[PDB]
């Protein structure tokens, strides 16, 4: 899979529900980008151990995961369903119209189509800036 | 067609009343289990997107319970009556035999798709006895079906999708063998989170063992087994729209009332089934604000604990019962009483077993003294500050009468404009 997705992306969820034999070649994937070539982007989702996150527990007991797996991710972010009594009420409004319209709700602008947000991408990654020294 | 019509005319409320009651005679009881099955025959609506996005139409029902509670009696009444209706048992099929497969032909070297138990039940029944006994792993291939009825098949050579738009019944026993009354639901079911979300109903049965529950099943029991097929010589070794009465099958009592033929009852189903109903807008409010109650409810629980998790799933869950119940009686838009047959299923399914004036009035003082960190508050400032931060500016005379019942406390003295605590 990490080869198929040479130049590209390769999501990967339920990261947490794996064993750590993978993990130790995903090391070398994250790291050097090779196995044979493995350029691409990793996009990991990661649950709770217990189904809930815990602020008490410290990060890496809550994601049973090794310090440098985490440090090897570029970004980290986490997600959590705080109830909030006005936003859940907005949720609900949302999916609703979601469901019934067949469609978003209506924004400020409209999104761009896949395709050219596609081609937008294909053509930004062309370039290569070049970084000013001041 | 014309029966049809003349019963749909003449029965307005009573049809989903009687078909959920002439649904199985021979099984005594559990009127809202079925219900629930005439809504799944019912079925749903399966909506598609402009941008081609999949909402599944099917419902998911899970019943755990005693043993002897007559379940898979009522898996195999719903195996015969269904058109299209597989069981497959918990160990009987693995993975393999429920997602379709790929294999290699020899003959001519190419790769080839078998299908599977639930490919092949497409719009369908799968019946699924002693779930529990499942392993976890053929719990995540069903997954995806559950979800959006999907199977997604990719091996080197060869890649397809195939439809799986189907309805699951699940018949499972307790960790312990029998449920227990004490222990919280949670322990007794023993299932992660999202097996029970991905569920749209779950039910749960006890087999209370009360005097007269206990006479009647018996005598229930007893019509039944002592009733013989007409026609037939005794100790030999072997449409209209209502059934006719038979004195051991109805019994005496049940004279002023009749059950609805299985063929005449099929008829309708179909019929049912090719309506498509629309939703309305009066009963959208009324179903978003219930939703808002039911998620609210967590602080108003009270001993009450809840079966299953309450996500977004179940405002689909209800808009999809409340569709299937607009189904059951030919019509053409959403009423009140269907949301709310559909909001009672709902509360019997998930729960097993002036004074604000005073406290505004209090803490608008509390705020307003130690703003002020004196004991002497000009009026000016005290009226500003309490009718400022609170939405309504309170009536006088209410407020004076507070002030009168705190000095009878001896908590407040107002003298010349000026309040001392």
């Amino acid at each position: 899979a990490l080869v198929l997705a040479d130049q590209g992306v390769c999501c990967i969820d339920e990261f947490d529900k794996m064993a750590e034999a993978d993990r130790t070649a995903i090391h070398e994937v994250m790291e050097q980008q090779t196995i044979l070539n493995a350029r691409c982007s990793i996009l990991a989702a990661a649950n709770p151990a217990y189904g809930r996150y815990n602020p008490r527990r410290s990060l890496e007991q809550n994601i049973q995961l090794p310090a440098a797996l985490l440090s090897r991710f570029d970004l980290l972010w986490l997600i959590q369903d705080r109830p909030d009594r006005d936003n859940d009420l907005r949720l609900a409004q949302h999916i609703t119209y979601v469901h019934q319209h067949s469609r978003q709700p209506p924004s400020q602008f409209e999104p761009l189509d896949m395709k050219l947000m596609r081609r937008y991408i294909a053509m930004c990654r062309e370039k290569q800036p070049m970084v000013p020294e001041s | 067609i014309a029966k049809i019509k003349k019963f749909s005319k003449t029965r307005s409320k009573d049809i989903f009343d009687q078909l959920a009651k002439s649904l199985a005679p021979s099984i005594h009881g559990h009127d809202y289990v079925k219900k629930a099955i005439l809504c799944l025959l019912l079925g749903g609506v399966e909506r598609d997107l402009e941008n081609g996005s999949h909402i599944r139409g099917d419902i998911n029902i899970l019943l755990i319970g005693d043993p002897s509670v007559a379940k898979s009696q009522l898996l195999r009444y719903v195996l015969c009556t269904a058109p299209r209706a597989i069981p497959t048992t918990g160990r009987g099929s693995s993975g393999v035999g429920l997602t379709a497969a790929v294999t290699t032909d020899q003959e001519t070297g190419e790769r080839r798709l078998e299908a599977g138990a639930m490919v092949l039940a497409d719009r369908g029944v799968v019946c699924i006895d002693e779930f529990d006994k499942m392993s976890d792993m053929d719990r995540t291939a069903i997954h995806e079906v559950m979800e959006q009825g999907r199977v997604t098949i990719a091996k080197a050579g060869i890649h397809a999708r195939l439809n799986a738009r189907c309805s699951v019944l699940a018949a499972a026993n307790p960790v312990y063998g029998r449920y227990d009354q004490y222990k919280t639901p949670m322990e007794n079911i023993g299932l992660q989170d999202s097996l029970l979300s991905r569920f749209d109903l779950l039910f749960i049965m006890l087999d209370q063992m009360d005097p007269e529950q206990d006479r009647e099943i018996s005598d229930h029991v007893l019509r039944m087994h002592r009733y013989r097929a007409p026609g037939e010589q005794d100790g030999d070794a072997m449409t209209q729209i209502y059934e006719k009465h038979d004195n051991l099958l109805h019994g005496t009592k049940k004279k002023k009332e009749k059950m609805v033929s299985a063929a005449f009852m099929k008829k309708y189903i179909h019929v049912a089934k090719i309506i498509k109903p629309v939703l309305t807008q009066e009963s959208a409010t009324y179903i978003a604000e219930e939703y808002s109650r039911l998620r609210s409810q967590d602080s108003m629980s009270s001993d009450t604990a809840r079966t299953s998790p309450v996500t977004a799933r179940t405002l689909e869950t209800l808009i999809r019962l409340a569709t299937a119940h607009a189904k059951a009686r030919m019509s053409k838009t959403v009423d009140l009483q269907d949301a709310e047959e559909a909001v009672e299923l709902v509360q019997y399914a998930y729960f097993k077993k002036s004074e604000s004036r005073l406290k505004a009035f209090k803490v608008a003082l509390l705020d307003v003294f130690r703003e002020a960190h004196a004991q002497s508050i000009g009026m000016n400032r005290l009226t500003e500050s309490i009718n400022r931060d609170s939405e309504e500016p309170f009536s006088s005379v209410e407020i004076q009468a507070a002030l009168s019942k705190m000095q009878d406390d001896n908590q407040v003295m107002v003298s010349e404009g000026i309040i001392f605590l």
